[PDB]
């Protein structure tokens, strides 16, 4: 019932493409990463690309694992819809979730004493 | 039908039946296997045709065209239905909203009702896409048609995609005493330029690197030009593709510069090396230079032409060195180097005569002297009228005076002193 | 980003009836706005602090404070969204103030304080204070934003907090390394009271150049409970070819509180001439 | 043609893991700068877009190696928007392509 | 500083009932304030213009415009003091707006314009807009100030205005001065259609130094009505001692519209070698 | 009567000295000026020092009148009280007036043509 | 001990003479800078104080002649102030010494 | 009573009667001549005593103390009254509020009732002040007592005011080969310093000018030091007072430097000048220098010592110039200059003998020759044994050979050539 909880609102359904209609970086990066199937038919989007750092260090020009650098993950908070009630394709409820998007290579923290 | 579809997104089903498309990336999810209280449509299989899109003359991209066949099943005469194509594939995520309306004529229970075609699912090269097709509302589970796409490796892929080889033209120009790098980029097009000397280990060896706003016709210096010279260009945009062109591999002027820059260096008495920028294999052998004149006579026979390789260390089969021994390097027999290694170690050039020993008939020793006009087997009659100064060198040799330079089971070389005759 | 504790976080101060409701960071007024629009929060300011919790642990906390404008719009004021958006992760944190009695009289500048937000050291945030009801679309803003930032553990008052001590700030190795005459190097260091692996990292260079000549790693598995604070000597051979000599080492720790990101403790000894 | 949504959010990222990150934008081999994308018509109102500072990556000495490339990690995320009062719907769900961070990659070479 | 004309200067625009009362620059609310306090005038801006008056004369005029904040305080708004304080003299100028109907609804940003303030060229002003009722002492300000400034007559659109033409901007002398061989200088110039005295001013210096060698003035009494636009040749002897030669003269006019302040029209001819 | 015109207010009478309790410049200036008695028993203060430029030009170091410079007056707007009703030492009415305070020497405006 | 005043001002400087001044602070031999003395408790709220920029005057070439002096012309003017509500009076008349302009003077010499 | 009153502002009337003061600069104006329905006070005359105020030891200012005598006139026993003193005077404008309360004992109709005294009206030196005293409310018109004040010219004014002479001390120090300017300013006290050469026309002639933060002991260069050197100092505050001290007027080292810098220059044959920085009058005369030696014999007699003045052009009473004629300049007879003017115009020095003619007894001509040991009247017996070469010069003279240098009714000078005798 609407008006019982004012948090229930109508949504257009036809997504407004913010030029999403108008990569191979995971394997080419010096801090590469692998994608995992964090899939769920109840959550929108159904398929997710969980990216966690493949190498602990960073790969140099020769292909060696260079321990003078560290690969670090990049996480974000994104909004998703989850069915409410379950299996009913008419209504949903918002959710904020943690996702691992990609990796980058960083110089370590050092404390130089003579 | 064609492999050159237009820039617009529109549907075109099989004849007879009418249909529409709402390409608004609608929210799509499975839901539940609902009941069918009447004739309802359902998919049978999925297809993936090779189609290309071109917005303008100089701008073309891919279009993985998909098709879904439908059929009447379940428990006005025009049968209506709503179909979805959830393309949850890498990199971008987009959905499609079809609207099939098969009329009464094609209505057959337990049989097909035509087909629907969407143009297009622009997928990147080298990405195993996921095509999940299911009815709206859902009846059958999403049909799996996980298509494996070719990278920039398909035969027809090279014929259309500009990423494959087509990169701003750098025309080869070894005209006159100036080597020109003619560029065909636009006036406002920026780019990165790098020139380097490739080889076996440690491929990168840059000579010049710079950012430029072309088209500039860059004139190269013959100091940095050799057969190893390779060019790499790329537009100033992140992740832009490059190409490594190594054309000087068999250029005459490049090989001429390579040898004039290459040098020979003695490491130790029994070790030497060929130091050249471009590692190109070639042969070499020991030679005997006269102190007076300079017609260097090769010592083949009795010595052998060694298989030399740049940066590969070689050893001499000599007991000791001699200033008159000079190494000769040739590629395709044409002579390139005649540097005398022992000119600093034991030089200058000594006028000590060289002998070539070999076992003559009846097991006896048979000697010979290296003259400007070949060799003269002595003891013998001489051009000096008398039995030659070789008669006295013959005594010096058996009395242990002569210096043994090379030793072999079949022969030997000796440096005899002539400093007691003039 | 987290509350210090789900305790009596109530805003009922003298001459003011209200309560601080923990919210989803999306007030009802954002969804269905009103013609009224309160004033912006003038002179917003944040100041870091450290409050000892019930457990006894000390944590870095963000103390927020501001003053309302003395305009008539102060009457039509429902409350505020004290948002603390972290920029590294875009994670949203906030609390919804809600007034029982509507503000009247003025006379003294009304002020609110909030000493209940744990912050992660060395992270840039944006503390926005959105007064309620939120404005209409195509309407003036009634908020002020401030890019707050927490300093690194090298600061004296940060090193003492809980997030720094578990990371490995207190820990000092005391690298009793020795240039052994047998072309070897005697690595050594004391370890912290936490079971985890430590890895030694060697790199060598000439006395007059930044370029290297050799590299080598040496693993050290997790020490036992009794082996906490123990000295770990792990001697390694140096392929000291004549020319190279300026050796440089850094013991890279891998504690749970950080992993590869952790504080590396370096030591260097130049080429001894003569 | 329209779907109902309960905006009573459930915060599922309330894990607060032991690992707590530091300012990576300057420590990385591919540095980046962040832009405040603020829009009160959209929820979340503020989104911080990270964009690569250099075309190349930083070498051990501390210079821009033009032989390597810095690339942004672009992520499509779900966001809400207040659809005009005249239009039939009150809210519209939108997909936005935004730059999250940067990473150092080897460039491609076509023979 | 003065009104363009005491005419129908009324602010009654659509969706707004009000009138612009000319005031003493001290609203009753300054003297006896109220607990209410309206919002400040957001994005205040001024732009110069030139409006031809009933007489036919053109004058430099200041066009002021601004937008109100969309907060609830916009309801409790009586009007505004459009002050234009000149800084050279601290002279106060202003107009008091007074609303019949109090503002409601919002929807579009309310805006007011005022094209009725004559300004003196080359003068810095401070245009403050004080919303009414004025705030209480120890209260937030509901005003915005802008240091307005009018350019000199050398600007094309200023030279044409009335204050510039009477000062002597249109006037061009056409100094047909001649280096007479008798160690004399033939000064000459056409005069403007206004009866006033003009004074010639001579100064001489060497060809390689800024320091002077001689000075002399020559008066010219007020010309008659027929003598307007006439050429006034006033030849003067030069005590040209060998060494000095670079003569320099400036006809200093003394019109009523300025007096000694007026625009001097200079002319210089260097030492001719050879 | 008070309240008939709200513009009638009480004033402390004992002036708050903004350190007025805590010059010969007119004769020493390069642009000297003379003072005139613009006195009036009805206006507060009773005595005024009207300063108008004595020299048209400016006096140089030698004492000569230098015509390459101009003396200009400095005027200000100040508030004063005037008796209301007349000769009644109980009530007053505000007035804004023009006063010539002092002079300064300025470079003339020039238009250099070759 | 108290005097009544009608604040219904009569603007007597409405002469608007033909002479219209220009920016003298930079043209003068003794240049000056102006400070905004703003106080809402006082009427006039804003007063622009001119203070000498240099100790010396500007010579014909354009330099600070330290043998001459720039002095401010300080004028005492009448101003009103809102006396606190607790104090018996509502308004208090004050005399303020403020800097109006600057002038160049010859310095004094004591033999 | 005293000429050294305290820093506080308070009233002190004559004995017996009590009184008070409210020094709040009250609003004061005449108003109207009101009626007196009873005994009311009124002023008779005004007084102005010499009083000084001192806040601290090193800080003192003026206090023009005023007094007003009152009396009962007009149409409890304690008679009360309110008096005012409107000091509308230049530069500052301030009023005073007295409160006289003369008790019953001194109440006498048509007679005085004591006096009231205010401390103080701080007035500036050299400002004719205006003292306008009238009752509150007004009865009599304000009494005129327009007091004329002395500038820094009163005898007692110098004894107390620091503006009068007392300026940071610069002690004279011409010790050794270094002239020191010892300064006594505080460490944080900033000041302007200027040194110059004064004279008749164009007094300013600077040599050094600079801003300093004292106390710095500045050592002067003897290049810029002469009797005209004057110092001027002033603190870095606008309108601050300065002082011009010229002490080198009679210093021995300054006059020594003055003459070594002064030079003599010939303008034309009949005109010359003395170029010196400091214009100090002195005398000069023509001299005759020998070519061999240098004992310059003055030509007095017969020529006269001229009154010379620096920068004043002088003329020679000579028909023509001679290289042996040199000008000698002396001040107090001590010789300073002996520069030979015609050394460039007709030099070098010629060995032509000079003669001194004068009319001898019996109207005849009597000649003499300038020798190193005075003059020798010739024709005469000679030290050369013969009748001298003067016998032959006597002939050269009357035969028109000799050059007439000076002409007079009583005598003449002649340059005779001796280049035909050695
Ligand atoms: C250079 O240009 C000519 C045409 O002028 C063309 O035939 C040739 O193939 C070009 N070479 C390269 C390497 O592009
Ligand atoms: C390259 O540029 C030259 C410019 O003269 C032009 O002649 C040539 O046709 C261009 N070639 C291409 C392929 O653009
Ligand atoms: C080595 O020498 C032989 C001599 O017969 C020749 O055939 C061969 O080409 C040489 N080079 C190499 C690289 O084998
Ligand atoms: C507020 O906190 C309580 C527990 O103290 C919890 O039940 C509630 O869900 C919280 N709400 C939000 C939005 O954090
Ligand atoms: C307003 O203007 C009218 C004339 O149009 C005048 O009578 C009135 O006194 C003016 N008031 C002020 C304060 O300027
Ligand atoms: C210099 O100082 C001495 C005392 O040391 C004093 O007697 C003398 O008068 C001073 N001279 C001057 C010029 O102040
Ligand atoms: C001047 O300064 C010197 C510093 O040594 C001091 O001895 C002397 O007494 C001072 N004189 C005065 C008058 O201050
Ligand atoms: C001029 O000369 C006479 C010679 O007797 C002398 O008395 C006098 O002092 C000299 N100086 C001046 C300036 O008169």
């Amino acid at each position: 019932e609407d008006k019982n909880f004012p948090r229930t609102v109508m949504v257009n359904l036809n997504i407004h493409n913010r030029n999403t209609n108008t990569s191979d970086y995971y394997d080419r990066s010096t801090s590469p990463w692998n994608l995992h199937r964090n899939e769920d038919p109840e959550r929108y989007p159904s398929v997710i690309w969980e990216a966690k750092c493949r190498h602990l260090g960073c790969i140099n020009a020769d292909g060696n694992v260079d321990y003078h650098m560290n690969s670090v993950p990049i996480q974000q908070e994104i909004l998703v819809l989850r069915r409410e009630p379950p299996h009913s394709p008419n209504s949903f409820r918002l959710e904020k979730i943690l996702v691992s998007v990609g990796c980058t290579c960083v110089t370590p923290i050092v404390h130089h004493v003579a | 039908l064609e492999r050159l579809v237009g820039p617009q997104d529109a549907t075109h089903c099989s004849p007879g039946l009418s249909c529409r498309l709402w390409d608004s990336d609608i929210l799509c999810l499975p839901g539940d296997i609902v009941p069918a209280p009447g004739p309802v449509l359902a998919p049978t299989h999925l297809q993936t045709e090779l189609v290309l899109r071109c917005q303008k003359e100089t701008d073309c991209d891919l279009c993985l065209r998909v098709a879904v066949h439908l059929a009447v099943h379940g428990h006005n005469a025009s049968l209506q239905a709503q179909v979805v194509l959830s393309f949850q594939a890498y990199p971008t995520a987009r959905c499609v909203l079809l609207e099939v309306q098969v009329p009464a004529a094609l209505v057959q229970f337990g049989q097909s009702v035509g087909s629907v075609v969407y143009d297009c699912f622009e997928a990147a090269l080298g990405s195993e896409v996921r095509i999940w097709s299911y009815t709206q509302p859902r009846y059958e589970k999403e049909l799996n048609h996980t298509q494996q796409l070719p990278d920039c490796r398909g035969l027809e892929v090279w014929n259309s995609i500009p990423s494959c080889w087509a990169l701003p033209w750098l025309n080869v120009s070894a005209d006159g005493d100036n080597v020109h790098l003619v560029l065909n980029v636009s006036e406002e097009q920026h780019f990165g330029l790098s020139l380097y000397w490739n080889q076996v280990q440690g491929p990168p060896k840059p000579r010049w690197h710079k950012n430029l706003t072309g088209p500039q016709i860059i004139t190269l210096n013959h100091t940095d030009l050799v057969p190893c010279l390779c060019i790499q260009v790329w537009p100033l945009e992140p992740d832009s593709v490059r190409t490594n062109i190594c054309p000087f591999r068999e250029d005459p002027r490049a090989h001429q510069n390579l040898w004039q820059a290459a040098r020979l260096r003695l490491l130790t008495l029994q070790s030497w090396l060929l130091d050249a920028p471009c590692s190109l294999p070639a042969e070499a052998a020991l030679c005997w230079r006269a102190p007076g004149g300079d017609p260097c006579q090769p010592l083949v026979p009795p010595l052998s032409w060694e298989n030399v390789t740049v940066d590969k260390v070689l050893e001499f089969p000599l007991l000791k060195g001699h200033p008159n021994l000079c190494v000769q390097v040739n590629s395709s027999e044409k002579l390139q180097l005649q540097e005398c290694l022992w000119a600093d170690s034991l030089g200058p050039l000594k006028d000590d005569v060289l002998l070539l020993e070999t076992r003559g008939p009846q097991d006896n020793r048979s000697l010979c002297a290296l003259e400007p006009s070949g060799c003269t087997s002595l003891p013998s009659k001489a051009s000096t009228r008398a039995a030659r100064l070789g008669e006295y060198l013959l005594q010096d040799l058996q009395s242990g005076q002569c210096l043994q330079l090379w030793d072999d089971d079949l022969g030997a070389l000796w440096a005899c002193p002539m400093d007691k005759y003039i | 980003l987290r509350l210090l504790d789900h305790r009596a976080l109530v805003c009922s101060q003298p001459g003011l009836d209200c309560t601080v409701k923990n919210s989803t960071c999306l007030d009802d007024s954002w969804i269905h706005p009103r013609n009224l629009t309160p004033s912006s929060p003038k002179d917003l300011q944040i100041q870091l602090h450290f409050a000892h919790t019930q457990q006894g642990d000390l944590f870095p906390v963000a103390h927020i404070e501001w003053t309302l404008q003395t305009d008539a719009s102060i009457l039509y004021l429902e409350g505020a969204e004290l948002s603390v958006l972290q920029l590294n992760t875009n994670e949203r944190l906030c609390v919804r103030f809600e007034f029982l009695s509507k503000l009247r009289h003025h006379h003294r500048r009304w002020r609110f304080t909030f000493s209940h937000f744990v912050v992660d050291p060395d992270q840039e945030y944006e503390v926005t204070v959105h007064h309620l009801p939120k404005p209409i679309p195509d309407g003036d803003p009634n908020h002020q934003s401030k890019n707050f930032l927490v300093p690194d553990c090298e600061h004296a008052r940060m090193k003492v907090t809980t997030p720094c001590m578990s990371s490995g700030s207190l820990w000092d190795p005391d690298i009793t390394v020795e240039t052994l005459e047998a072309h070897q190097l005697r690595v050594s260091f004391t370890l912290w009271n936490e079971s985890t692996h430590y890895q030694i990292l060697l790199t060598s260079f000439p006395h007059m150049e930044n370029h290297s000549c050799f590299e080598h790693m040496h693993h050290i598995p997790a020490p036992r409970p009794e082996e906490f604070h123990q000295r770990s000597d792990v001697t390694l051979t140096l392929r000291n070819l004549k020319g190279c000599c300026r050796h440089q080492v850094q013991i890279q720790p891998f504690f749970s509180s950080c992993l590869n990101d952790c504080l590396r403790h370096s030591a260097t000894v130049s080429c001894p001439e003569m």
